[PDB]
């Protein structure tokens, strides 16, 4: 029945780029079947994805398939020619995106707990509490047990506005952010992460209700993070207590610049703090990442070789399943809810 | 190839088939077993009776009424009312026809997923699907956004819906409902002193309620019309023969719901109870609730309950919102209306949970499909 | 006591009280009986809409004294 | 009023105590449909339950909960029970003691459930638990000695002293009546009848109750029945068919004695009771020799009596006294002992109350009934 | 009821507030002063950032407090 | 399930091997994917792959005790009534014949991953050293899996000469039960231990090839087929593998010092492995129990090599199609059980 369900999805009209790829592959991966004649495909797919070349993906979507056309449907294929040039992203409703970054940082979170020691933040401990601000207050309890880590790294929102200055001067992005300064309210939601609060999510998947906040676009910004990333979520469009994190991480690496276990390090801390805030809501990911990834942020790492994974992870497809299958019925809803009205306007 | 579908209600079960306009059957969703003296003498495998045959035998029977408050307390129960629906009710055999289902709001996670395995399980449904009851009866309305308030035998909820989704956040639940109306008919009416005390006499204060009962647009007019006029008075033949006169407690009944104060319920009414959820809800989408506002359940059947609900909230709201509420008038039944058209559909057909899909994921198969 | 309260259909609602009742109470004590508000209430006995606070003794009122019931309508 | 109930591989046998026959005897086989369409229309009737059961086959499926002795299913075995208390017996649990027999070497587990069933579900007042060969033993008058019960699915061999089956020595076998009906049917197959379906397993039953017999040495027998037609008799088809039967009346049974009729590498019937007899202290086997009763449905052909003596002098010393006991009423052996227990004045303070049930839990079994 | 709020150029804006004073209301109090609006304002004591709902009384805010001043360049 | 698990538990030939094989089956979707159970399959699927039957029966039905209250009593029941009576047979010990022969694809394909065919480039030497002068030379060079395998097995032509002086202190061989008698070649399409008629599945067919009949002496006390009733009998036990630890004695002597000797010796003793069952002169363990005498570990010891024998960590894919012969093979007796007594009502 893919041949026919995934048709009726393609036709939904607000079909963003993240789900004709998501969509695309399920097709593909069902009706192909697991040879692993193409298994190299979809991973590939799903690491691209990933990391937001989303174009490049639909290409080798659409060449694989061309490839493959007799194996496959025309049907399905010719569609999803069809509707692709046209596909866009809209930040404010990339939907599909919050769910895969959403549950993937509790597998990034889930990997830090093996991997940690949690040395390193017993460690950023001293590194913080020096670059503390004095209205802050330093950490002198031992951090045993990551939540606690949590909240250290989460602490580090207090340097903000202060210590972060002189690092952010040099961001040829952040002059770019479009939050915009209307304090509209803080709204209810019951739905993870950066998962908006009226959207549809899995019932399993249903974070208690809390009060999360209501953050605006600009978009009188001109090359704003959003227009120049239209394949971001959009919680805050930039963070810059990522300067901040720099600021202690700075130091952690002066301080432990001899360690040899240092990159491994910072990509525990670098890493936990982005999964942490596409958890608690706070930012994307390319909200974190786009902007440790400037240049002159590197210069710190590359200096004292700290090469970083950005929380690129081996395995992705838990989320990109997942993930298929919300945008499957999200969008056979969507048929069904033009169905359903066409047959009430089809009355009286 | 038909569908069935069934409203697993609060205190009555309503099933039937997709393309019926109609739930072919109703009854009373409740399951009794003998209470006493092993009258299951003669009675072979016949330990329990359900349904109909369970208020007909009462006081051979305790009756535990499940699915009381809109959600499933006892599945061993319910499997009953389940069985006796396909099989008794609906002559069907469950495993040729798929089922579609209703979940209240806010249904635990896990309850919904008992009800995935009992249906593939014990009745081997080949397809199913489970849905809220309140978004279904949006759909017959024509609408996928707005704001339900689903008022039935125990449970009031009030669910705003946008884009077929429930918003958690916002479903406000009032515990009040018509048995407890039923349950005030009879106070009220007792203190004109007739006497409705009986279990057999709650079943004509529930006649006399729905056949006579209306709520007022003011209370405070309208209680005036009864003592400056006997115009609303009304008789009902109660079937002893007495005739009986019902007047200002036509309107009280169902004034309990907008001011329940009059049960010893601290809590709001109706009226606020859908601004309190609208008010839990984005400014931005707020307003097309308003002006959607469905009224789906049958205690909301009373006459004069929309007339009154916009007067009410167009009180509690600003002065330029279009409130709008919109009373079907089969809204007895448009839970499973809607969902007959939903099965129906076409689309819907691959929204369904296949046995395969059961198979390879299990009972959660539910939470991907049917969200 | 045993007073009574006419409405203007002619029909009676027969109260027990005590003299010493508010009439705020013996108001409310018409509520719980017929559900009419206290605010709608007015009683009228012996020519005088009867204040609220002072007790029925204070207008003398009296076994089988039977008081008046205008429902005041307003709102419409 | 004791009611006592014999939860048999094949039949149930229940009844009141005080009475010296089971009121009622069924087969312990529950059926739920196959189909569902069978369901539609009725009332909460997934399980038909004994004759009616057997007699509405094929609309359903049936399942044997005490198959082999030891209760499978304690879903269906409530079913059982209720058939019996309420709609059999036509008496409310609730107001009569329950004595229940259990087989011999039933798991402490099973034990426990049957006190907790009875108690929970059917609200005894009371209960007792007893293992089915001493009953049998109780009729003949013996609280020593040991039991050949047979039966439809399990036959044990039971050494019992002073009351108590000696663990160490009961032995069990897997041949019995179900399987003689099979092998009849086989044998009479042979001959040219054509005895395959279930229908005709029934009738098979009844050219082995009434037709079959042991015979004492079955060489003589066999060469009977190929020089005379003494042995030969007939039975009455009910498809209005006459069938002779001959040899096959006591090859039948013999399977017993030489299972290996049926494929078994088994010990038969009487090397059983020596085995017994053999693994008990030799104090008391002299006793056992002498207090050998007979239980069963399948004990009740005529000769096995005699032949069980001539093959267990054989087995055993020269010298030794034998007796082999078998009463005529044997097939409701088991719950005539019960209906003797049940009805003793003195057993009024080894059933087990409720009281102590709730005191103690479902095992309370342990201490009171052994 | 004196507290005084440090800047980071280390200056002291000493406000005058009673303890019921919501800290959205010493927030505007500071718009008085030194005209920086309110929202600009994040305010911090004991290693926390005041929020505004809550009343100084609940911080455990007494006759000096020193609370600190950050104020927030969000402009791009 | 629970029908086609009781039918087949039915089968007079069932072995212990089979009933660890279908049990687990029956566990493994029953019980579904909990994976609070994951630990127990995957145990038990290396026990037994360490022929340890016994160990593994018992924590099958006791893991059933203790989830009973998730599965049918029949079936435990029949697991019950039938474990205690489950003998091994050497002479057809069918399942872990396919069990062994597919693991030693899944070991030659481990071994070629993880080997640069140096090791064989080294021992080549060790054997041009040690081979009676019999023997020819390798002094070509091994760059394919294939040649190496050439190879090694090649260490038979040092048999009977180099091999006796450690064969005289081993304590197993003297209790070896192939049977002197030249019985000869039949044909199989059947690949390595498995038996030339026994059944296959149609995808794991080999060319039609001639294959020996061997037999066993039941008159020899302390016999390997007694000692070990689990292992299949192809040919007893293997002193060629006498002839292996020659050269490899010397290998480890040669090169005690290489620091990856644990990894090196362990790709030689790990295909001898694989090419002795996929080539069907020996079984596993009649190599295997030849190498772990105490005596022959002795040199490993010294040379702090620690062998893994062959143990791999994912031996799945291989009891899963030996779940599903057993499956079969069990209901087709059934079938034919049937089937017989259909006939047998016929005639
Ligand atoms: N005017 C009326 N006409 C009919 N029924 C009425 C009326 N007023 C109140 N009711 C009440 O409606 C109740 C039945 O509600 P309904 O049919 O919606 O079932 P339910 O238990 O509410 O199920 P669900 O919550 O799934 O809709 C009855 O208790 C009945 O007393
Ligand atoms: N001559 C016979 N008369 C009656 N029944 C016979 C006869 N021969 C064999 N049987 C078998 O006896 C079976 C019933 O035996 P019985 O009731 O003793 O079994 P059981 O329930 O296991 O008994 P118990 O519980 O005493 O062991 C019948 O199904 C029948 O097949």
């Amino acid at each position: 029945k893919i041949e026919l369900s995934i048709s009726l999805s393609l036709d939904s009209p607000k079909l963003d780029e993240s789900d004709f790829i998501l969509l695309s592959v399920k097709y593909l991966e069902k009706s192909l079947g697991k040879k692993k004649e193409f298994s190299g495909f979809f991973e590939d797919i799903e690491k691209l994805y990933f990391k937001q070349n989303y174009k490049e993906a639909i290409e080798k979507i659409l060449d694989f398939c061309k490839k493959n056309e007799s194996l496959l449907s025309e049907q399905v294929v010719q569609r999803l020619a069809e509707v692709a040039p046209r596909l866009k992203s809209n930040p404010k409703d990339n939907e599909s995106r919050r769910l895969y970054e959403t549950l993937y940082a509790d597998h990034l979170e889930s990997v830090i707990k093996q991997e940690s020691d949690l040395s390193v933040f017993n460690e950023l401990r001293d590194s913080y509490n020096a670059v503390k601000p004095e209205y802050a207050v330093t950490h002198e309890t031992e951090i045993k047990t990551l939540d606690e880590a949590k909240q250290f790294i989460l602490s580090f929102v207090m340097l903000n506005d202060n210590v972060e200055l002189p690092l952010k001067a040099q961001s040829e992005r952040y002059p770019k952010k479009d939050r915009s300064r209307e304090e509209l309210g803080n709204t209810p939601s019951a739905n993870p992460g950066i998962m908006k609060p009226n959207s549809p999510n899995f019932t399993d998947n249903l974070v208690p209700v809390r009060d999360v906040p209501k953050i605006a676009i600009n978009e009188k910004v001109a090359g704003g993070y959003s227009k120049t990333k239209p394949t971001t979520p959009f919680v805050a469009s930039l963070s810059g207590t990522t300067y901040s994190l720099m600021v202690v991480l700075t130091d952690y690496i002066e301080k432990h610049k001899t360690d040899k276990d240092i990159e491994k390090k910072v990509n525990q801390i670098i890493n936990l703090w982005i999964s942490s805030y596409i958890k608690e809501g706070y930012h994307s990911y390319s909200e974190v990442v786009d902007v440790l990834t400037e240049p002159f942020l590197q210069s710190i790492f590359d200096k004292a070789n700290i090469k970083l994974n950005y929380g690129v992870l081996d395995d992705t497809h838990a989320e990109f399943r997942k993930a298929q299958d919300y945008v499957f019925g999200l969008t056979i809803q969507s048929a069904m809810h033009h169905e359903l009205q066409e047959r009430f306007k089809n009355k009286e | 190839i038909a569908a069935l579908v069934i409203d697993n209600g609060s205190g009555m079960c309503k099933a039937g088939f997709a393309g019926d306009d109609a739930p072919r059957a109703v009854f009373p969703s409740i399951v009794g077993r003998p209470r006493h003296q092993g009258v299951m003498v003669g009675m072979g495998q016949k330990d329990s009776y359900v349904g109909d045959e369970a208020q007909s035998k009462r006081g051979i029977l305790t009756l535990k009424y499940p699915i009381e408050h809109g959600i499933v307390t006892n599945w061993d129960d319910m499997e009953k009312i389940w069985h006796h629906t396909f099989y008794n009710e609906l002559r069907v055999a469950p495993e040729e026809h798929p089922v579609l289902l209703t979940e209240a709001p806010l249904n635990p996670k896990a309850n919904r997923e008992k009800m995935t395995q009992i249906m593939f399980e014990t009745f081997n449904t080949p397809a199913m699907y489970v849905a809220i009851q309140a978004v279904l009866s949006l759909y017959a309305s024509g609408r996928t956004t707005g704001i339900v308030m689903d008022s039935g035998d125990g449970v009031t909820h009030t669910v705003p819906i946008y884009e077929g989704y429930a918003l958690p956040h916002a479903i406000l639940r009032l515990d009040l409902a018509g048995r407890d109306l039923t349950d005030y008919l009879m106070k009220i009416l007792t203190e004109r002193g007739y006497s409705f005390t009986t279990t057999a006499e709650r079943e004509i204060v529930r006649d006399i309620k729905e056949k006579l009962c209306y709520v007022a647009l003011d209370f405070e007019q309208e209680m005036a019309t009864a003592a400056s006029s006997s115009s609303l008075e009304k008789s009902y033949e109660l079937p002893d023969g007495q005739v009986i006169t019902i007047g200002n407690e036509r309107f009280r009944c169902p004034e309990a719901l907008f001011q329940p104060s009059f049960l010893g319920m601290e809590s709001c009414g109706i009226h606020e109870t859908t601004f309190n959820s609208i008010m839990k809800c984005d400014v931005d989408i707020r307003k097309d609730l308003y002006a959607n506002t469905v009224l789906s359940g049958g205690t909301t059947m009373y006459p004069g309950i929309a007339d009154r609900m916009q007067k009410e909230i167009t009180a509690l709201a600003p002065s330029t919102m279009k409130i709008k509420i919109i009373a079907p008038p089969e809204r007895k039944y448009s839970v499973w209306i809607g969902g007959s058209i939903l099965a129906s559909l076409s689309t819907f057909q691959q929204m369904w949970i296949s046995k395969q899909e059961y198979d390879e994921s299990g009972p959660s198969i539910v939470h991907r499909k049917c969200f | 006591m045993q007073i009574f309260v006419k409405t203007l259909t002619g029909k009676t609602i027969t109260l027990e009280v005590e003299p010493s009742d508010t009439i705020e109470n013996v108001k409310a004590k018409i509520q719980d009986k017929e559900g009419i508000p206290p605010d709608q209430q007015r009683l009228i006995f012996a020519g005088k809409q009867l204040e609220d606070g002072r007790t029925l003794s204070d207008y003398n009122i009296q076994k089988e004294s039977t008081l008046h019931l205008v429902l005041r309508l307003r709102g419409g």
